[PDB]
């Protein structure tokens, strides 16, 4: 009983030991002999051709073995890679650079110390080219044609080819219903949102350890990969060299949030150098290459609107983003999806019809977009309607947290296809909302914030007060085969589990943690299925050559997918283990009966065989019907996606005089469905609406007009530490997935994607009864002084 | 090349070091004590803090030649010789005070100090106590948990 | 983060640092708790060719009184000022403001003399410094000075000390007992540098200011000693008139940054709202 | 004896088996099998014994049982993978699996030989659009229990 | 410990070391040259047998201080730096003249030397010529085939069959 | 397999060479081409505190003609022995016999003047020596003398050796033109030693043995002069019946051991055939 540690029990976690000791493994730690170690020659400018690379005195230096330019990929096709956008990205810089950092040459050096001297030793002559930053003028007939390797100009609309700016156009949903309902809606709410770009910043860099063997033919690639199995495919594709042999190995991996998913120049490098020399090389990257050179996240400027009834029935939703995705289009998403799943836009509420339209463009920055907890672009989805609710509620004036009783899906709906194509799996919305709202005092904070407004308006305090709200729909777990795919690859994941003779397992998922507890909580499934203690479990992830293939650790898809698979590869497991009790115990399989460790025989409780013995039995006695052993793999295509959800609410307390901001109270309720290990979820929404905090109160990375990054270090980049961060009150409500085998939903870009809302909510909404209007993030001091300048509270 | 001689986890040391080699780098490169870590390059994130002549030190802002003669204690060295965890890791790992491991070390060698600077803080001591220490899984809140449980046990002792 | 290559000096003695800095010259600079200076050179602004730690050199360290000052040793650290229950007994405004610098890991290492002779706007310490009527002491090859902190800064990393000196002390009047003091830090998070902090100090007597004065942190390339706004609060109960007036002076002396941390315009104003709680704060000690 | 044969998405292969070589050839002869078998070169499948975290359970090498056991195996996890492809081929090529003939490397229609689907297509396939009553991927184990023992 | 400078597959070599390491030692544990093998104790076998000054030696009967100055080839030093193997390691695969692989190392260095002494032996000049080296696995047959083999390559012209 | 420790030494000289060995005493050996001494080190049968090896001294190797005499110094190796052209036509006897001896690596290594002077009954060339007359060539710290290799062994590893002295070269009087030669061993496999061996060399004329004598290897705890088997075939035509009286002179100076290459009295018995084999490969030879 005290054993098992199965599922719902707060299993204390196994990767602690080792990473409490400093004997994690992570890429840095690695050291092979005759490793070398490689960086970066980087761009100074945003945009300019590249007239020459002097890499004479860099070669020269002793310690320096090589300095790769575009010149030494091209011949292999390596001087560009493919994105999985279906763009391709530079891996050095060939004729022109085409935002600040971007990578221009690769020295590879003894160490990291000689690597760093030799780098300043390459001299780049460049010739300066007209910089493009607002992607508002993206578009126009005078914007630089910035990707001269795939477009011409073309500085229109309506010519053969899009504009030489323009990625992409998506669309859905009804247009001429939605425009119809607009026509004649009785009113029309319509607000521009930013979602302004911001960094994952996952406290371990991007890095990799190359080591091709060139006795044997073999490339051994250590790195911080989200998706091991991805990477292998790609670089196989891409180099030549065959899938068995690429041993792709993503060790501990501090930290991913979403900026470990793609290729990034470094790997393709790294491995380059290495082949060509046959010595290992090691790439690390440093913080402000991290911040300015890997996948950005959100950069989304939402013109959102809804129509609705005087009375507060929400009729339609019509929503047209302009996506800003830097210099080539790196964002990750399923191949379908170029907006990823910004289509579950219309949240939490039964509408009858609604419009998206997003447009992709080029500009001088880094590449990224899908990257920071966003699900594919949900974070923006969230946003945008939670945003749009509030500024309708204001037009109307009604109470908010009405607005949303009225208009919320009801549980009896589901499944519940909504306006814009997505199906959502369970939800009961107005339990949830219930609950938070008493729990907060909702009724109660509004009376005492409408005395506070009062007093502000006789001069008996500067502080102000709001409330934010943000119940949010989540849809994650990507995904059905139909309509889901990496680079072609379904979207399924995978188990393997294998049962020794005495009892214990081994067992191994095509995910990839990167701190989610997943070699902890797999383990707990698999002791629920088949009565096995979880300590008697091992689970793996990460090496290509030993882990099923799987789609990797993205979209909070590890529960959904894997999470999935091992349970069903328990189920054929256990299903095994019925026939060899029915042999042993001579009966039919349909008179036994499980109970938690052990089939028994109906009616004869006496008489039964445990797991364990099952499982020597396999090996000691095996059924002359049946194979030898017990073992399984489950390859899991999922029918649908989870859709979680939550009611957040946020009261804020805000300096007019200066600006400060300081959060009074945070409560956070998830409803994820079956819960695996609450004490690891707990951990995982303390984690993301910490995040949440970031992003709405402080952090980004800007680019001024010149194209320089700006903030792109931690003497900018808004990281809270222990003292700002607030204290976090969690809550739940159990809504399990139908479709899902244990019922079990994702979770971990909930506390994000509904967080951020929250957090803007209750910054815009203290400042309503003022007339602020939409006041765009982050909510910093300085930005929340100068609504209030604007507002003349300060004089 | 600089001779240094010093002491780390009770061992004693020594080796020629250029002047410019940061302590952080010599702890993991030449010494392979890996456990310390590299989270920024402007002294932010506490990542690299290590335990050096009775303070917290950030050893990506040392040069390892300003270590000659110091005791430096790095994560490795703080479970007893007979394997048994402090009390911080075991507070680490009983109240969910890690995630990615990445920030951990740090995170526990500056709470080592904290609780011998002060062995009863309260949460407003600890928060402010860990400041030069940034983790982006946790959200905090477990970790002061974990120094809270590790004062506990420590207070227990004697 | 990788520095350039230098040689390393220890020397023994105040005279053998001057010496070596004084042959050396501008390719060599000092080393105290490099927690400025690193930085620096990790990212290869700075590329001295020697570096000439102060480690051991047991005279720059501690804490005395001698006659009417305070006299600190240029390497004492943040940590030791904090520590040091003499200086709280007679300037608690210095334990204060170093709570309000960086973190435990830096306060460790950096010292007081460090953050006066840096030249970032943005260190603490030197306002406060120009608050307190400081001095530094300087020696050199040509033998010891002093230069006030209010004359010692003149532009960002433009300081008046010449080649071949090293700061070895800093010596403050003791206020007088039952004194006002503050020390108001606007920042965006622990570690950084002020949008605006003000330093005051000030003495009452029968409900009238008797003597004030204030310095300005980080709203300027250099620090700032309002010097006009300190004189009108003299003679005044410190209501919101006298107020009024002094952070009208202030911030006509400012001219801030336009950076992170916001638009000159909000620094300036910053600057006066610091300024206000920081007499507020000071009124209640005094 | 066992063996475990997975087929990635570009076609090549990694095959894992109870059985320990000392000289034996198994790395090169293990590998024979499994290319007539699927109709994949030798040279795109690797070998692997001995590690037992990574094969499947055997009961290693002695009695000269590798060929008559893992090489069994081999040859039935095989037969597994094989079976599967002409599911997703008859799938794709939209006839019964009793029209499909197996020429070498490939599975052709019969009598319409220019319809057809290679193992390497099939094995992209089987990733890329899996046939909706199927699993994704490629792979199969067997654990064989000899009926007899063989007498050369 | 004993200062020793020597040049091990082309490249010079500085250590110290005991007196009592063998060569054999100091080739697999300093070195990190494990392709040389141990199968004796009685200097039978010839698995360790590298190519010394021009002579076949068994390395574990000598001490590596004997080898100061001297200029050694590993079986590592036998494939060229365009990839491409020497004759002697295609034969040994090209004929089958290998199973378990611990001899071949021995065999190879030793073979080398042999094609040195004599371009184009008989056949019982190649037994004679590798008798002080023993395998397990092969009984020797196909290894008479890989040395013929290896000559013919490097001659130009085959001799027996 | 691992030896204990000792010190190592390089001697540049002769003179130097001795002065060592006589100041370090018993605990000091010559090491030659190691291939007897660092086996039983390795096995801690030998354990020397101290090695004093010969190879920098360019004075110990070396084949030369000098008066009636060979004179070969006792670095030589086995290699270099068979690689003679000089001694193939003057001393074919020695060629064959080293081609006798251990293995390829080995002969790069082994020396004669170690062979002859390391004391185990299983070498060949002991018995090869004293068959040919040959003298050894001794420097100590008293001086120079000669030895008679049919004088210079006493037992199994126990020789005529003093003190400091080391074996610098051994004295072969150089046969005669068309003398027949052989040696003949009887050997489990390449490398053994031999179950039995003998060298003969011989002279004829007009149909009779003018000249002949024989060495016996490993058949007694020394090799074996069999100064009366060769004296009876003198004056013969070297037929069966003298042949006969030969062996039965041969086998009765022998002892053999009783090892894994048979009981004594088969050891004996091939002594006698390797004998009757040799003497006819000789006579043939001769002329
Ligand atoms: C993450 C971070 C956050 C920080 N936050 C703050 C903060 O909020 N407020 C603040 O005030 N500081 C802050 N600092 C800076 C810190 O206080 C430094 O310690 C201080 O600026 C320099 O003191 P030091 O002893 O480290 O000097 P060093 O870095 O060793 O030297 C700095 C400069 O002063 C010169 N120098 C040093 N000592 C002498 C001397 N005796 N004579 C002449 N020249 C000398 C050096 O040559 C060099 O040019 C922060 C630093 C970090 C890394
Ligand atoms: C596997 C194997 C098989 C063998 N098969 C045979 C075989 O068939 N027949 C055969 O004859 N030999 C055989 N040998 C032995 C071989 O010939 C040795 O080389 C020989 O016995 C000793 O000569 P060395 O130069 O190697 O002497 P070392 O091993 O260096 O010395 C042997 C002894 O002689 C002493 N010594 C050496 N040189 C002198 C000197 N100049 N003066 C005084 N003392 C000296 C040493 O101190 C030591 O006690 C075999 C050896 C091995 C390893
Ligand atoms: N019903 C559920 C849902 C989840 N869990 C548990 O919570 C963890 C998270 O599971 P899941 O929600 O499936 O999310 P993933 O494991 O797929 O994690 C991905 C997610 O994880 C997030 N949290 C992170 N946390 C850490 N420490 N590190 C990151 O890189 C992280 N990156 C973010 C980003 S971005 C993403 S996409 C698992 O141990 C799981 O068993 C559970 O107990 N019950
Ligand atoms: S690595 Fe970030 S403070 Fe040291
Ligand atoms: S546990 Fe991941 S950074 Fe703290
Ligand atoms: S190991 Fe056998 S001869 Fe060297
Ligand atoms: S190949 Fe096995 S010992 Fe020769």
């Amino acid at each position: 009983a005290e054993k098992l540690q199965g599922m719902g029990c707060k299993r204390k976690r196994v990767e602690d030991i080792r990473f409490t000791q400093g004997k994690g493994n992570y890429v840095d730690d690695v050291k092979l002999p005759g490793m070398l170690f490689g960086d970066f020659v980087r761009s100074s400018h945003a945009h300019a051709r590249i007239k020459s690379i002097d890499t004479s005195k860099a070669k020269a230096l002793p310690g320096v073995f090589a300095v790769l330019t575009a010149a030494d990929l091209k011949p292999l096709n390596l001087h560009y890679m493919p994105t999985l956008a279906g763009d391709v990205q530079a891996v050095l810089a060939d004729e022109k650079v085409l935002f600040q950092n971007q990578e221009v040459a690769f020295v590879v050096a003894k160490d990291r110390y000689v690597a760093a001297d030799a780098i300043e030793l390459v001299e780049v002559d460049y010739e300066p080219l007209p910089v493009l930053v607002d992607p508002f003028k993206a578009m126009e007939p005078d914007a630089p044609l910035l990707r001269e390797d795939i477009k011409d100009k073309m500085t229109g609309a309506h010519g053969a080819r899009k504009h030489h700016n323009h990625i992409f156009r998506w669309e859905i949903g009804d247009k001429e219903g939605t425009d119809a309902t607009f026509a004649k809606a009785e009113v029309v709410s319509k607000d521009m949102f930013t979602y302004h770009r911001v960094h994952p910043s996952p406290l371990e860099t991007c890095q990799c350890v190359a080591s091709m063997d060139k006795i044997k033919g073999e490339l051994t690639l250590w790195g911080t990969f989200q998706a091991p199995h991805v990477i292998r495919t790609v670089v196989s594709l891409i180099s030549g060299l065959p899938e068995h042999k690429i041993h792709v190995i993503a060790p501990d991996i501090g930290g991913g949030f979403g900026n470990k998913v793609g290729a990034y120049s470094g790997y393709v490098c790294a491995v380059v150098a290495s082949i060509v020399l046959g010595v290992p090389v090691k790439w690390v990257e440093d913080r402000m290459e991290n911040l300015s050179t890997t996948s950005f996240a959100r950069d989304y400027h939402m013109t959102t609107e809804l129509a609705a009834t005087k009375d507060g029935k929400i009729l339609a939703m019509r929503c047209h983003v302009l996506a800003d995705h830097g210099a080539f289009d790196a964002c990750a998403d399923p191949s379908k999806w170029p907006a990823g799943f910004m289509n579950i836009c219309t949240g939490s509420y039964d509408m009858p019809v609604a419009h998206l339209a997003v447009d992709g463009v080029y500009t001088n920055k880094a590449s990224g977009g899908v990257a920071y907890r966003c699900s594919f672009r949900v974070t923006e989805a969230v946003y945008a309607i939670e945003r749009a609710i509030e500024t309708l509620a204001q037009r109307l004036e009604m109470d908010s947290a009405d607005l949303r009783i009225k208009n919320f899906i009801q549980p009896e709906q589901f499944p519940y296809m909504a306006p814009l194509g997505w199906e959502y799996d369970s939800g009961n919305y107005p339990l949830a909302m219930k609950k938070a709202m008493d729990t907060v005092g909702y009724h109660q904070l509004r009376a005492e914030q409408k005395a506070k407004q009062e007093a502000f308006k006789r001069g008996e305090t500067r502080e102000i007060m709001g409330i934010g709200i943000s119940f949010f729909t989540e849809i994650v777990g990507a995904g059905p085969s139909k309509n889901c795919d990496i680079l072609g690859v379904s979207m399924f994941d995978s188990a393997e589990i294998r049962i020794h003779p005495t009892g214990s397992v081994i067992a191994r998922m095509g995910t990839k943690s990167q701190g989610q507890g997943h070699e902890t909580t797999y383990a707990q499934i698999i002791a629920t299925e088949l009565g096995i203690p979880a300590d008697d479990i091992m689970i793996e992830e990460g090496n290509t050559d030993t882990a099923p293939y799987g789609l990797g650790t993205y979209g909070s898809r590890s529960t959904p997918t894997a999470g999935a698979a091992t349970a069903v590869a328990a189920r054929k497991i256990k299903a095994k283990a019925q026939m060899i009790a029915a042999h042993m115990l001579e009966v039919h399989e349909g008179d036994l009966e499980w109970d938690v460790d052990r089939f028994r025989v109906k009616g004869l409780p006496e008489k039964f065989k445990t797991m364990k013995e099952l499982a020597w039995a396999s090996y000691n006695s095996p059924p002359p019907n049946l194979e030898p052993g017990l073992e399984a793999v489950n390859y899991y295509d999922p029918p649908n996606m989870t859709y979680p959800f939550g009611a957040y609410f946020c009261i804020m307390d805000i300096d007019v005089d200066t600006g400060v901001a300081k959060t009074r109270r945070f409560y956070a309720l998830d409803d994820c469905g079956t819960r695996i290990n609450p004490m690891i979820i707990e951990g995982q929404v303390h984690g993301g609406l910490t995040e949440a905090f970031a992003v709405a109160m402080g952090q980004e990375i800007r680019y001024d007009e010149q194209g320089n990054v700006l903030g792109a270090s931690f003497m900018d980049f808004f990281l809270p530490t222990a003292v700002e961060t607030p204290k976090w009150e969690t809550d739940y409500t159990v809504t399990p997935s139908p479709h899902h085998p244990i019922g079990a939903k994702g979770v971990g870009e909930s506390p994000h994607v509904g967080g951020v809302p929250c957090f803007s909510n209750a910054v815009n909404d203290a400042y309503a009864f003022l007339n602020a209007g939409h006041i765009q993030m982050p909510h910093d001091a300085w930005r929340l002084w100068k609504v209030g300048e604007q507002l003349g509270l300060h004089v | 090349k600089a001779h240094i001689e010093l002491t780390i986890n009770g061992h004693p040391v020594e080796a020629l070091v250029e002047p410019r080699t940061l302590l952080i780098h010599f702890i993991r490169e030449q010494q392979n004590l890996t456990g310390a870590h590299i989270g920024c390059d402007t002294s932010h994130c506490g990542a690299c803090t290590v335990d050096l002549d009775g303070m917290s030190v950030k050893s990506c802002t040392m040069f390892a030649v300003q270590a000659n003669g110091a005791s430096i204690t790095t994560i490795e060295g703080m479970a007893a010789p007979d394997g048994t965890l402090s009390a911080l890791q075991e507070g680490f790992r009983m109240m969910h005070g890690l995630q990615c491991g990445y920030c951990t070390p740090g995170m526990i060698m500056r709470s080592h100090r904290l609780l011998q600077e002060n062995p009863s803080p309260t949460e407003a001591e600890i928060r402010f106590g860990i400041g030069g220490n940034l983790c982006r899984c946790t959200g905090y809140q477990n970790i002061v948990k974990a120094i809270q449980y590790a004062a506990a046990k420590i207070n227990g002792v004697p | 983060m990788i520095p350039g290559s230098f040689d390393y000096h220890r020397p023994k003695s105040i005279a053998d640092a001057v010496a070596l800095l004084t042959k050396l010259g501008e390719d060599a600079r000092p080393l105290a708790g490099g927690h400025s200076l690193i930085p620096i050179m990790k990212t290869r602004l700075a590329t001295p060719e020697h570096l000439v730690d102060l480690r051991d050199i047991g005279d720059l360290v501690g804490i005395r009184e001698e006659g009417t000052d305070v006299v600190i040793g240029a390497m004492t650290t943040q940590h030791a000022l904090i520590g040091s229950d003499f200086l709280a007994a007679k300037l608690p405004i210095i334990r204060e403001t170093s709570l309000l610098i960086a973190d435990p890991q830096i306060r460790y290492m950096g010292t007081i003399g460090g953050n006066a002779a840096n030249g970032d706007p943005g260190n603490d310490m030197p306002a406060l410094m120009q608050c307190l009527g400081a001095a530094y002491e300087l020696t050199g090859p040509e033998g010891a000075r002093i230069v006030a902190a209010r004359d010692y800064y003149q532009g960002a990393y433009f300081t008046a000390i010449e080649p071949g000196e090293l700061l070895t002390a800093i010596r403050i009047p003791v206020p007088p007992t039952g004194h006002g003091y503050a020390y108001e830090k606007l920042k965006r998070k622990i570690g950084d540098y002020a949008t605006a902090a003000a330093a005051v100090v000030l003495t009452m007597s029968g409900g009238k200011c008797v003597t004030a004065s204030i310095g300005l942190t980080n709203v300027a390339n250099t620090p700032l000693w309002a010097e006009e706004a300190g004189k009108v609060l003299v003679g005044t109960a410190l209501d919101k008139p006298a107020l009024d007036k002094a952070v009208a002076l202030a911030e006509a002396i400012t001219a801030p940054a336009s950076d992170g941390r916001g638009p000159a315009e909000y620094r300036t104003k910053m600057a006066g709202v610091m300024l206000r709680r920081a007499v507020e704060r000071a009124k209640a000690r005094a």
